[PDB]
């Protein structure tokens, strides 16, 4: 999969691109409905934030032309621009390549971002991966609505993390708990264990069980001092 | 308790040799008498053999089918029990278990699998079942070794499949089946490693 939508995404590189834009949900939908670059949008970060990706000319007419009324447009590096009409009509390649998977069943509840709802396992298909490539992912419902489902430890897997902000901006407004964790894995001033583990160590802190004995496989137990307990005087007429 | 480990299974031509190993943790094997039992489907238990211990002598016995066509041999230094087969024949495709003393049979090992093969590997050919009487499956048919899987709908229906031990015919190739049971889209998975292939073949319901 990773490898033949990269060198399929390859060909029609160089063209177009994408643009973060932060106005409004259908505002932006009216904004861009004047032009014809666009079917749906892209992505969804969170309600307020959104991407909006197509070709050169009507992005740029875009960025320059709300560059005057509203918040500053930040135009992403993207060499292509998915999730857009720009897909269709290099389907059959797409299928020629991914069209020989076989679908396991899922251990744990794979939770989708394209279908709204909790798969199978048995369901993944070459439409399944294409419809993921061409149109919306719902990441904000996503998160919303599995923060009311009763998870409160949302961490993330990434070198980098970038989207904690839309996390907490989503999960803050949902009828569930608010000290519901969100923590990264590295960031960009370091990649070493220690950073790794001062995020494992802040994600433990907040109710998440970690096993600290793996990260000392050579070492045996010490003789620690006992708890120190805290007293008043209590002393009934005896 | 004690441990006895056997070695020495696997795929045998018939007419030719193959030795068997089997050794003793936990207790001294210089002192025991060694006895043999082979077992194969479609019988019981079967004594083929012993071995006398030493300051005994070093005396053997055999049964009336094997006299001269087997031979057990021991080492107490290094302390193992051997069986050495000479000119074996297709029938004698069974599992041996090695007991420690010459009558008490107290102990019995987990046994090694050895078989005598004329055949060669084949890839299975499977048949759909269509239903002329609910229940529908596919017939795995003439293929070699063992084992194969059965799979329906890719590992989602797992209630109501009866598979069914692959009986050596009088051929020499293996042949199973796998049936369901539903009540009135369906297909079963069959997957050959040894040979590497796999087969989706619907049923008609």
């Amino acid at each position: 999969l990773v490898v033949g939508r990269s060198r399929l995404m390859r060909s029609l590189s160089g063209e177009g691109g994408m643009a973060a834009v932060a106005l409004g949900e259908a505002a932006v939908r009216e904004r861009l409905r004047p032009w014809q670059d666009r079917l749906s949008v892209a992505a969804v970060n969170g309600p307020r934030s959104v991407v909006v990706s197509g070709e050169p000319g009507a992005l740029r007419a875009f960025s320059e032309d709300c560059a005057a009324e509203g918040i500053r447009v930040r135009d992403i590096d993207v060499d292509y621009a998915s999730h857009s009409p720009q897909i269709e009509r290099v389907r059959e390649e797409l299928l020629e390549t991914t069209g020989d998977i076989a679908p396991r069943p899922a251990r744990v509840t794979f939770h989708s971002t394209v279908e709204s709802r909790s798969m199978d396992g048995t369901e993944l298909d070459a439409r399944y991966w294409y419809r993921n490539l061409r149109e919306t992912v719902r990441f904000a419902d996503a998160v919303t609505r599995l923060a009311e489902s009763g998870y409160d430890a949302f961490i993330e897997v990434s070198p980098h993390p970038v989207v904690v902000q839309a996390v907490e901006e989503a999960v803050e407004e949902a009828d569930g708990a608010e000290d519901a964790v969100v923590v990264g894995s590295l960031h960009r001033d370091g990649g070493d264990l220690s950073a790794f583990l001062r995020s494992m160590a802040t994600a433990h802190v907040s109710g998440v069980d970690i096993r600290w004995d793996v990260a000392l496989p050579g070492a045996a137990p010490f003789a620690l001092p006992t708890y120190p307990f805290q007293r008043k005087r209590y002393w009934l007429q005896p | 308790e004690v441990q006895l480990v056997q070695s020495g299974g696997g795929l045998v031509q018939p007419g030719r040799s193959l030795r068997l190993s089997c050794t003793a943790s936990g207790f001294t094997f210089g002192d025991y008498a060694m006895s043999w039992v082979r077992q194969a489907p479609g019988k019981g238990l079967e004594w083929v053999g012993f071995i006398r211990s030493k300051a005994y002598g070093g005396t053997t016995e055999y049964a009336a089918s094997v006299k001269g066509r087997f031979t057990i041999s021991r080492d107490d230094s290094k302390s193992i029990a051997y069986l050495q087969m000479n000119s074996l024949k297709t029938e004698d495709t069974a599992v041996y278990y090695c007991t420690r003393g010459g009558t008490l049979f107290d102990y019995w090992g987990q046994g090694t699998l050895v078989t005598v093969s004329s055949a060669s590997t084949k890839g299975p050919s499977v048949f759909p079942l269509a239903p002329s009487s609910a229940a529908l499956g596919c017939l795995v048919k003439d293929y070699f070794p063992e084992p194969v899987t059965v799979s329906w709908n890719s590992g989602a229906l797992t209630s109501g499949v009866h598979t069914f031990p692959a009986v050596l015919q009088s051929s020499g190739l293996y042949s199973l089946s796998s049936v369901v049971t539903v009540p009135s889209t369906y297909i079963c998975n069959v997957n050959h490693k040894p040979s590497n292939t796999k087969v989706d073949k619907k049923v008609e319901p």
